[PDB]
């Protein structure tokens, strides 16, 4: 399905970046979650790719990248390629990306996430630099999912009173050149702690906000940098450096990204519920807010609960622009005068049906109305 | 190349203790003062082992506090890592399909340590 997005480069210009795409349809199958992925990445002509990766919620960092545009620099370096709720990063080598598919479960292909960064990047093979005058605390900068998270102690409490604190930092590794900066003026000890200074962190827009907090105490303080743009092109044993000035002292720590599976990737559920006494239970699908009263396409894919097998009598029909309304499933779907579908189940049953419907109208947010039928 | 040229309250990074070797060093900002100038530093080798560093030491001071500066452009110049908004000592990068490839924004505005570079 088509969900356009706009992205602008921020801070410095690292070659690698993460383009979050939680917008495409995703279903809470809780069992078999096959998902065919096809990606197109433009550059400059357009070096279209043929990225293909079919991983359920069992392998979150797979990166099969059989290309067709030539020997491109890199694509979808996977360290958190699935980590998060629907987050599918597309990392490159340290650009008007047009993703095309997440799951099949029927016949509809589209996606989009436009980035205004350079179409073709530049190699950024950083020479090994150690910063001799930087005390290496060798703390473990574990990159949980994609966003970095550290609690390293700050540089020094030199001239704490009326200090134009600046926390400009940078992370280095396997040919990655990304440096963080601290925006919004110059923080000077506001409140006892949790200064919440916004961090540009370079990289990309970082839809989830990224910033560090200067947890001052009394006189030893700390620092809690949270730069989100951290991806797989880092080395397995790489080093980041933090430069905190006052009134310039640096600290070095070891960064190791983890390739693991997240808590969940499915789209957030509306968790709607209905109650029935008659087995011919029908549920009215609420109108999605982001879509007006008229739209050229809208689908109500009725999926069962805990499907141990592959797809079964589950209808993804009832679309607009001359769409087939005769659901091949065991169930039957209907609607009303207003565009609110009334979906009837295949006789339901004594057990809760817990059927899942993801009504994704065009240019509207996907609302997976996971409804758990309850008897009397 | 002997000894690196120091900057104002900045950083010199790592070079060990070489006998005129000093392969790679990096210069960082002074913190509250943004770095206005190319940060890289590699010791080029002349006919003799002893030589000079590739680039002069960049200045590390304020750049118009938080005020902005004119967009630096040249017909043979792109805007890599550059955008309409500006703050303090932010820089851009230049290139062309057919000169230097860097310029900053200082307090004097319209440039940083050096003027907006031209191109062939
Ligand atoms: C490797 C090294 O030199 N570490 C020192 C550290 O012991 C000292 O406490 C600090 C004082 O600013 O300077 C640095
Ligand atoms: C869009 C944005 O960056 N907002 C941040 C805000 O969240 C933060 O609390 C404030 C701290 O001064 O700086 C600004
Ligand atoms: C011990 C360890 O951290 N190994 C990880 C590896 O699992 C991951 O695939 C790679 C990504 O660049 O980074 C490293
Ligand atoms: C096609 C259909 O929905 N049939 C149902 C029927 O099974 C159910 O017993 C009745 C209860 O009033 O409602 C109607
Ligand atoms: C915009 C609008 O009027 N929506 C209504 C909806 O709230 C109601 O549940 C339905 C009943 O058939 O009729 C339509
Ligand atoms: C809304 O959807 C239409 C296609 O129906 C698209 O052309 C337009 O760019 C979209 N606008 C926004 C803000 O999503």
């Amino acid at each position: 399905y088509t969900i356009q997005s706009l992205i602008h480069l921020t801070g410095e210009d690292p070659g690698f970046f993460n383009v979050e795409i939680p917008e495409f349809p995703f279903y809470p199958t809780c069992n078999v979650c096959t998902a065919d992925v096809n990606v197109t990445i433009n550059f400059d002509h357009q070096l279209d790719l043929d990225f293909g990766q079919l991983t359920p919620h069992t392998k979150a960092v797979y990166q099969p990248r059989g290309a067709f545009g030539g020997s491109e620099n890199a694509t979808n370096l996977f360290l958190l390629e699935l980590l998060g709720a629907g987050e599918l990063a597309l990392t490159m080598r340290s650009e008007s990306v047009d993703v095309y598919f997440q799951d099949v479960f029927g016949t509809m292909w589209c996606h989009h996430a436009e980035m205004q960064n350079p179409v073709y990047l530049i190699p950024e093979t950083v020479p090994y630099i150690k910063w001799d005058n930087c005390n290496s605390t060798n703390i473990t900068a574990v990159v949980r999912a994609q966003g970095l998270d550290v609690t390293l102690p700050l540089s020094l409490p030199t001239s704490a009173q009326d200090s134009n604190f600046s926390v400009k930092t940078q992370m280095l590794g396997n040919e990655i050149d990304i440096e963080c900066i601290m925006e919004d003026g110059e923080i000077s000890q506001v409140l006892p702690g949790d200064n919440k200074f916004n961090i540009t962190c370079s990289g990309y827009e970082s839809h989830v906000p990224s910033g560090g907090i200067l947890t001052s105490t009394s006189y030893a303080y700390s620092l809690r940098l949270t730069p989100r743009p951290v991806s797989r092109f880092l080395g397995n044993n790489s080093i980041l450096y933090v430069f905190y000035s006052g009134n310039d002292y640096c600290i070095q720590s070891n960064i190791v990204f983890s390739d693991e599976i997240p808590a969940s990737q499915d789209m957030p559920t509306n968790t709607t519920d209905i109650t029935y006494v008659g087995d011919n239970a029908t549920y009215s699908v609420p109108m999605v807010t982001s879509e007006d009263a008229n739209s050229p396409n809208v689908t109500v894919t009725a999926f069962w609960a805990w499907p141990n097998n592959t797809e079964t009598d589950f209808k993804c029909k009832w679309t607009l622009t001359s769409g087939t309304p005769s659901g091949c499933e065991n169930i039957s779907g209907a609607f009303a005068s207003n565009r609110t579908f009334d979906i009837t189940v295949s006789g339901l049953g004594t057990a809760p049906k817990t059927l899942i419907i993801t009504r994704t109208a065009t240019n509207a947010t996907t609302t997976t109305h996971k409804v758990i039928f309850s008897k009397a | 190349c002997g000894s690196p040229p120091p900057i104002l309250n900045g950083r010199i990074s790592y070079y060990s203790t070489p006998i005129a070797v000093g392969t790679v060093i990096r210069y960082s900002c002074s913190g509250t003062f943004r770095l206005i100038g190319e940060k890289s530093l590699l010791c080029i080798t002349k006919d003799k082992v002893d030589g000079t560093w590739d680039k002069p030491a960049p200045k590390c001071e304020y750049f118009n506090k938080y005020s902005s500066c004119p967009e630096p452009i040249v017909p043979g110049g792109y805007k890599i890592r550059g955008s309409t908004p500006y703050r303090h000592g932010d820089s851009v990068t230049f290139a062309c399909k057919t000169g230097n490839k860097s310029v900053w924004c200082q307090a004097n505005n319209m440039w940083g340590p050096t003027r907006l570079p031209t191109c062939v």
